[PDB]
């Protein structure tokens, strides 16, 4: 998924 | 970092592990980033964005391991956390993500220079290496899309920058990358940055001086064929970093 990648790290919905 | 190498913060002596405080008090690791002058690190915006609060975060430099001290390093908080004002995401890309960290000890002091901490110089305006140069990429990223945990000793590896004009073919990323970003790429696409590698170094060697020229900011999983790593384009940012620090 999107949560996985490079761009969501640190962030809520994750 | 998938597939490269292992290595120590003696072979990326700017290399600064970004790490947040948690209700509760633990703490976890956020991003990577890079020393650039003894009171500043340069990293990621989207490392940032979700939790904005400069006192939830420590910086560590001169550190080789994730969870463990490594001898001689320096812990500092974060005195000023400038964010990018025209930040933007989408469901993929990620524009003008950039971060400047002002870090300062407890006991109101900068990074002092030692064998393991050391600064990383900017590249001179719009200067970037030729498509097909190798760079090198640094972080405590996973290893595997898939694993859960991230590895506990630092890793680094090599990867080739792709043309503009490559990197926006429709098979690629399409118009999602803009001239302020450098994309880069395995020729096989067998090694890569990844998730937890974000906000870190992407060094190539610039008129012979290692030299900052991105900064791990996206991509479409990882080491995946026709989905290089997207890297912010630290030569298209230099009014804004010299601006804010």
């Amino acid at each position: 998924g999107a949560c996985s990648a490079r761009g969501l790290e640190n962030h809520a919905a994750c | 970092i998938i597939g490269g190498e292992f290595t120590t913060i003696e072979n990326q002596p700017w290399f600064a592990a970004i790490y947040r405080r948690h209700r509760g008090g633990s703490v976890t690791y956020v991003c990577g980033g890079s020393l650039i002058s003894p009171c500043w690190v340069i990293s990621a915006t989207h490392c940032f964005i979700d939790y904005p609060k400069k006192e939830d975060y420590i910086v560590y430099l001169g550190r080789s391991r994730l969870n463990s001290n490594t001898q001689g390093e320096m812990k500092f908080e974060v005195e000023n956390l400038i964010l990018h004002k025209d930040y933007s995401a989408d469901t993929l890309a990620h524009h003008n993500d950039i971060a400047l960290l002002k870090i300062r000890s407890k006991e109101g002091r900068c990074a002092q220079p030692s064998r393991t901490i050391q600064t990383i110089a900017l590249p001179s305006m719009y200067n970037d290496p030729q498509f097909g140069t190798s760079c090198e990429i640094t972080g405590f990223g996973k290893e595997q899309s898939t694993d859960y945990l991230y590895p506990e000793q630092l890793k680094m590896t090599v990867v080739k920058l792709i043309s503009h004009r490559e990197c926006q073919q429709p098979h690629y990323y399409g118009s999602e990358v803009t001239t302020k970003m450098l994309c880069a790429a395995d020729p096989q696409w067998k090694t890569d940055s990844c998730q937890g590698d974000s906000g870190g170094p992407l060094v190539c060697s610039l008129q012979g001086r290692m030299t900052l020229t991105g900064i791990v900011s996206w991509g479409r999983g990882c080491a995946l064929k026709d989905k290089p790593g997207v890297y912010t384009r630290v030569s298209h940012f230099l009014p804004w970093i010299r601006s804010h620090t």
